[PDB]
DNA sequence: ATCAATATCCACCTGCAGATTCTACCAAAAGTGTATTTGGAAACTGCTCCATCAAAAGGCATGTTCAGCGGAATTCCGCTGAACATGCCTTTTGATGGAGCAGTTTCCAAATACACTTTTGGTAGAATCTGCAGGTGGATATTGAT
DNA sequence: ATCAATATCCACCTGCAGATTCTACCAAAAGTGTATTTGGAAACTGCTCCATCAAAAGGCATGTTCAGCGGAATTCCGCTGAACATGCCTTTTGATGGAGCAGTTTCCAAATACACTTTTGGTAGAATCTGCAGGTGGATATTGAT
């Protein structure tokens, strides 16, 4: 079979995908996801699907600021693969608390 | 009350890293991407399930999680 | 005033300044053990089978009353498991047998259904040994223990002593109404005491039968070494 | 019953370019943006008038207070057209 | 009522059976070259059949209940 | 005279060794 | 005529009024200072609409979506110290290849 | 009581009254079954079994066998007649477990002896067939015929590495009986120094979560019956006080026989049904 | 000459914690500019809560679930008793 | 022991009505509620206890009486408890802890 | 008039010691004034609206501190 | 005309500077700046010396989180000796613009 | 490995501010009793939405394959830097002249509260519009092996 | 330098999915006149808290001068990236069961506004002990040369 340069296509990828907006998280790993971290705490709390949503961009967001930054990361540290003291770096980096 | 760990779900980052716009992944940064995902998580549900109990509400609504990304430092835009 | 979290440290050194006897006639036998460890998948009412061991009374009349010149023979290790073939053979399609005291079914209409009846596949050897031709002398299980070599068989003392057996079940079972002589349990209630099969599921039962077949094969090394031994 | 000012955004846009649509659910998205503008300009006047020692709600630390939140020329100038706004205002005399 | 529920507990009471398996071809099939070498003097032909026996019954008390099944639930 | 059945069952079982674990 | 037709703007002058009403505090209030306080959030909404029009000359596309929206939202560059708070919902994030 | 317990070589009235005697407030001599213990209360109904018995222990496979003890876990989903018997050996002691249900489901963790003769046994400890507290012990029960030395203790050095191939919480429960704290704490005390004398870098207390496979508030509790937690000097310390420079160095120099973890067949087991 | 202040009531409480623990003017301030800064920013975030649950009295629930929101639930949850304590004794209307 | 109460039922250590004043100048809304806001009282005095204590804490440590700011800070941003409750906080002058990173020294 | 090398090499390694670093760039001299002239005319611009409304042609410490409070790096003790 | 293992006076240095607390700056030097450059706002402004200070270590503050920054950014690229890329990347990520 | 050489840890004298500690005046209340809107728990009260369940492809996902430059590092060469050393800028702590703010008085746009009279923006209804997002056919970038 | 199968650009074609855009409605905050006040404007003035300079000491500039560390080239090798077979779970799209809502009336302690009142906290400040930072001394933590 044919084989492209393993990089490219996902140069291909990367600009479908800046390009893209689409949305991210599919819709009911999500959910139930967020219905089980949900019962433990109190009472079996109600949703509402926007608010789902609104929890699908919030993690989605404070992971495309952490891939970014550990993006530059990564590159400054002449690897170019990511790993886990860089993340840890990141959140020290960000401000945890 | 079916509650097991669904949390180990995808290398979804070989998405979010196309909507990144970093080179090589090479994996192995699941479970702590997990936690760090789970920490950001606890961390808006228990601000967004004292409001809804400050509401005495056992729905969340959109406003509880606009202000509770608000407190803690996002501005989500549009939902109310 | 709190209870800490984690992380934290530590420092090493520095300036914060009537012996029984009686397993002799009831208890005997040895047990070997390897690097192997033994291994197990079945129940202990498969095991003995006979849910029921008895009393010098029931016995009295048995034993020590008539048992020197026993007309066809009367032991004591018979009794138990010609009178443990009745009861259940009345017990998985009769259960209205037991809240009313005047009638238990009797015999008159149960002979010609228990000379042929079966306490749960009961010579359930003869399916497979009917073909590992083991019959030159009789069939004997690891859960057989070793009382039974020197005992007999039950279907044939029907013609012989059938009808004095469970004249003697009848007479004490229900001064707590219908119990056997060790009764079950706190067995009533829990108070207190006192679109599948079309691709993978057509596969269901083969895969025990091509495994019930060989063992007898595997087994056939020994099986045909019983000339060997001779 | 609720609030926003659709139409008048609209009325922005045709005092630009009126020729476009707008996608409608970045309509709830702009309402987020006036809506956490005016809480932005509307806590920072409380303060401002809070911690500047006076009591009637007033008008030249507004002024700064628009100012210093915000990116430079564009206040500049917007607030400048924005006293061309009160002055047009008043000034129907 | 369901052939998974007879196939589940057929693999779960199988939860010994395979393990069973992998173990049930050795502890004989080690000493099957005893006899090579006895070219004792009661019990070896009796009691080592034994577990033959039972590597023969133990496989044959799983059959009282499944097997009419097989016909129960195809109809 | 004694082998009649010993004679034949000692290769078939690695064929059902390819039977049904060799898959 | 009326209250924002004597300053001749678009928003309704009544209505930030009572928007500058029910947060408020103090009770008294220069009147004449809502009317460019109106303005407060005028401008800078203004600008922010129409340089949102860069690819509208040569797109043909008449309605702004909500990347669309924020693929010249980030080109308010300066306002991205404003929008250093800020999270779009379907905005994206712009090319940014090291 | 009733008709005071007969086996082995102790002589023991029961503690708890009477589950078993609900037809058998009628005879004089209790006399135990061990490997399957299904026993019998007047005399000739117990003493056929002799040459009745081919099974030899509890018929328990095993991951477990020392020179000395033996090991059984029990599938009691699985069991029935003996699911039951050895809650009713249990109750007229231990009358401390939950019977709102003629509890099926719950499993089994129970011990006895290697010996030529017999498999004597000792007594056992429970788990139920759920899990949300952690559930390290559900219910110890010794009894008292087989009683005198660390074996009574060895039950609680087998439960956390049960969590060592499961590598989950475990987690005691409200039922929080005396005795047992004699070995509990005092052994869940000095798994400290297993992890003190090590790890001469900075103590992060949710790894004993992952190192000793136990909550650290509980084991900071019998750290702080020890009171093992200085602090405010600049830091949280552990601080070796030189108490346990003898202590364990007792434990250095007094050791006793152990187990080890590669001596494990079984794989931690999830169920079925909801 | 008029200043709002506190600081006879912490030393009365540093005091009564213990009779020798000594305090510089420029701790006092530190701690002034801590309690009066972490009372306001309490005082803002409660505000702003009860102002957009749609609800015009403000209330200790308000504030009470603010403790638990603003406050890390050991030494918020030791707050939160205490005042279940202050408020068992607001409750006796009473002479005693 | 007296008729007379100064609010003097609270287990209280702090004057009521200029921390009603308090609630009164940041006066938003209308309503208020009147006993029940006397709990910011406990609300102030849970964390000075928890500091002062603290700050206890550190005085027979460096055997040292009186009390000055770089040591409030130096348990402050270690008290993991109340670093992040007021990290945005900032002392005056009292520095930050000294730390080593442990991956710098190589014995040289 | 030029005085932002004051702020110097000794200096800046006393508060660099302070932040504990070592191996230390000698390039680093023109952007760490310029980052310290960033931070510092990023605060004094809006110290300077804190003073400038209040019609004060000082400035105090409660201004200033406003305008420490409001960014994000807020700072006690001066009121 | 004695020197021991050149470099290690830097570890003293953090003995007696970590531990210390104090001011830094001669105050007079940053008074001179400030005036400079608080003439190119409006004239005639006169400062506060406690809001010098504290200015003094609000960007003292500012300075050493980035140093502690720097270092470990540079620690985790396996090196330590920081440049002008690695406080402009810890500048970026932490963020003022 | 064994003393010199620093340079640190601990501890005993010493001159302050100087916290602080109590007194002291009195300002301004907190706390008080009582009248009153009034905001408020809540009971009712229909229901949107939140869930269980059907059921069947479809787009992904999780396999194992296997071939590969990305990274981890160590090498010999190279160096702007750090560490005791000599001369110097100034800054620091000594020293004096003005505005301004902070307060104290008065004077009126201007606001609240009421009491009126409108438009117009809220819901919402759906006809018509068309945008555009999606699908399809020719011409044009785009790379791996030779 | 060149072959050549993959993938995208751009014009043409359409279903439908809301959008918009009014017409209606309605009901309702908003604009505006009138009275009281009232808070800020702001003008005067007093003496803080800025403004400025003269002697030592001390950081500091500037050395000089070797080095642990940088550091790319070169090395191995890896766990993953592309790709491909196949399980196989979401994602519907209905279908439905039931409830903790979001209201609107609902009567009612109770905050909350009025003014007495007796402590008492804020400042204002003096006594004066003393805590302690630092000078001095003794003994030694950590570490070089050969």
């Amino acid at each position: 079979p044919h084989r492209y340069k393993p990089g490219t296509v996902a140069l291909r990828e990367i600009r479908r995908f800046q390009k893209s907006t689409e949305l991210l998280i599919r819709k009911l790993p999500f959910q139930r996801l967020v219905r089980e971290i949900a019962q433990d705490f109190k009472t079996d709390l109600r949703f509402q699907s926007s608010a789902i949503g609104a929890l699908q961009e919030s993690v989605e967001a404070y992971l495309v600021s952490l891939f970014e930054d550990t993006n530059l990361a990564a590159i400054h540290a002449k690897r170019v693969t990511i790993q886990k003291k860089d993340i840890k770096l990141a959140r020290r980096l960000r401000g945890e608390r | 009350l079916r509650d097991n760990i669904q949390g180990i779900t995808k290398p979804a980052i070989r998405r979010l890293a196309r909507r990144g716009g970093v080179k090589r992944i090479s994996g192995l940064i699941y479970e702590e991407v997990r936690a760090v995902l789970k920490s950001f998580l606890e961390s808006v549900i228990r601000d967004s399930v004292t409001y809804t109990e400050h509401a005495k509400r056992k729905t969340v609504t959109s406003l509880d999680v606009v202000y509770a990304l608000k407190r803690q430092g996002r501005t989500l835009y549009g939902f109310g | 005033r709190k209870i800490s979290v984690k992380q934290h440290l530590k420092i090493y050194l520095p300036n914060d300044l009537m012996t029984w006897n009686e397993y002799d006639k009831f208890y005997t036998g040895s047990f070997q053990e390897t690097t192997s460890y033994i291994k197990f998948s079945a129940t202990v009412e498969d095991c003995c089978g006979t849910n029921y061991n008895m009393d010098e009374r029931d016995e009295t009349f048995l034993n020590e009353q008539v048992n020197k010149g026993s007309s066809d023979i009367l032991t004591e290790d018979e009794f138990e498991i010609l009178c443990s073939s009745f009861e259940h053979a009345i017990h998985e399609r009769q259960p209205f047998l037991s809240m009313d005291p005047e009638s238990i079914l009797s015999f008159e209409e149960l002979k010609p259904t228990l000379i042929k009846s079966d306490m749960a596949d009961f010579n359930l050897r003869n399916q497979l040994n009917h073909e590992i031709n083991s019959h030159k002398t009789h069939f004997i299980t690891q859960f057989d223990p070793v009382s039974q070599m020197n005992t007999r068989p039950l279907i044939q003392l029907i013609e012989k002593f059938g009808s004095k057996i469970y004249d003697y079940w009848r007479e004490r079972k229900i001064e707590v109404n219908g119990y056997e002589i060790f009764p079950q349990l706190k067995f009533e209630r829990p108070g207190e005491k006192e679109i599948l099969n079309s691709q993978r599921l057509r596969a269901l039962h083969q895969e025990l039968k091509n495994a019930k077949d060989l063992a007898l094969l595997v087994a056939k090394r020994e099986n045909v070494s019983l000339n060997w031994i001779n | 019953r609720k609030e926003t000012y659709s139409s008048y955004i609209y009325k922005v846009l045709k005092q630009t370019h009126p020729d476009t649509g707008i996608s409608q659910k970045s309509m709830s998205i702009l309402n987020s943006f006036v809506n956490d503008i005016f809480e932005r300009i509307a806590t920072e006047a409380s303060k401002l008038a809070a911690y500047n020692k006076k009591s009637t709600i007033s008008a030249r630390e507004i002024q700064t207070a628009v100012r210093l939140i915000l990116p430079g020329e564009l206040a500049k100038h917007a607030v400048s057209e924005g006293t061309r706004a009160v002055t047009k205002y008043s000034s129907s005399t | 009522m369901d052939p998974s529920l007879v196939l589940e507990q057929t693999i779960q009471d199988v939860s010994n059976l395979p393990s069973e398996f992998r173990y049930l071809l050795e502890e004989i099939g080690s000493n099957d070259l005893k006899l090579i070498e006895e070219k004792k003097c009661q019990s070896l032909q009796r009691e080592k059949c034994v577990l033959a026996n039972t590597a023969l019954f133990l496989i044959a008390r799983h059959l009282n209940k499944l097997e009419k099944n097989i016909a129960l639930l195809e109809e | 005279e004694q082998e009649d059945t010993f004679d034949n069952l000692q290769q078939e079982i690695y064929d059902k060794e390819t039977e049904y674990f060799s898959h | 005529q009326s209250s924002s037709a004597r300053a001749g703007l678009q928003f309704p002058v009544g209505r930030i009024k009572r928007y500058l009403k029910r947060h408020a505090t103090g009770r008294t209030r220069v009147g004449s200072k809502a009317a460019i306080y109106l303005t407060a959030v005028l401008e800078y909404l203004t600008a922010e609409v129409l340089e949102l029009a860069g690819n509208a000359a040569k797109d043909l596309k008449v309605k702004r979506i909500t990347p669309r929206h924020l693929q010249l939202a980030i080109r308010g560059d300066d306002e991205l110290d404003s929008l250093i708070r800020a999270t779009i919902a379907s905005g994206g994030v712009l090319p940014h290849i090291n | 009581n009733l008709n005071r317990i007969i086996m082995g070589k102790y002589e023991i009235e029961p503690w708890y009254f009477s589950p078993y005697p609900i037809e058998l407030t009628d005879e004089d001599f209790i006399y135990i079954d061990d490997f399957t213990l299904q026993y019998f209360g007047s005399k000739k109904q117990y003493e056929r079994y002799r040459k009745k018995c081919t099974l030899r222990h509890p018929p328990g496979n095993e991951i477990y066998r020392d020179d000395y003890v033996s090991f059984f876990e029990i599938d009691g989903r699985k069991q029935r007649t003996w699911c039951r018997n050895l809650c009713l050996l249990s109750k007229l002691f231990l009358d401390h477990k939950t019977l709102y249900y003629d509890v099926d489901p719950f499993l089994f963790y129970c011990m006895t002896r290697r010996d030529e003769l017999g498999h004597h046994l000792v007594g056992y400890f429970s788990k139920e067939k759920e899990s949300a507290d952690g559930y390290n012990v559900a219910c110890i029960l010794t009894l008292p015929q087989y009683q005198r030395m660390g074996y009574g203790k060895l039950l609680i050095e087998f439960s956390y590495e049960l969590s060592k191939k499961e590598n989950k919480v475990g987690s005691p429960e409200k039922p929080l009986s005396d005795l047992g704290l004699l070995s509990y704490r005092a052994y869940w005390s000095d798994t400290l120094i297993t992890l003190l004398v090590e790890h001469q870098k900075e103590i992060t207390i949710d790894e004993i979560s992952s190192m000793t496979s136990m909550t650290t508030t509980d084991i900071l509790h019998t750290a702080k019956t020890l009171n093992i937690l200085r602090y405010y000097k600049g830091q949280h310390i552990i601080f070796l006080n030189e108490d346990i420079l003898d202590r364990y160095n007792r434990l250095k120099a007094k050791k006793r026989r152990t187990i080890d973890p590669n001596r494990l067949i079984w794989k931690p087991p999830v169920f079925t049904a909801s």
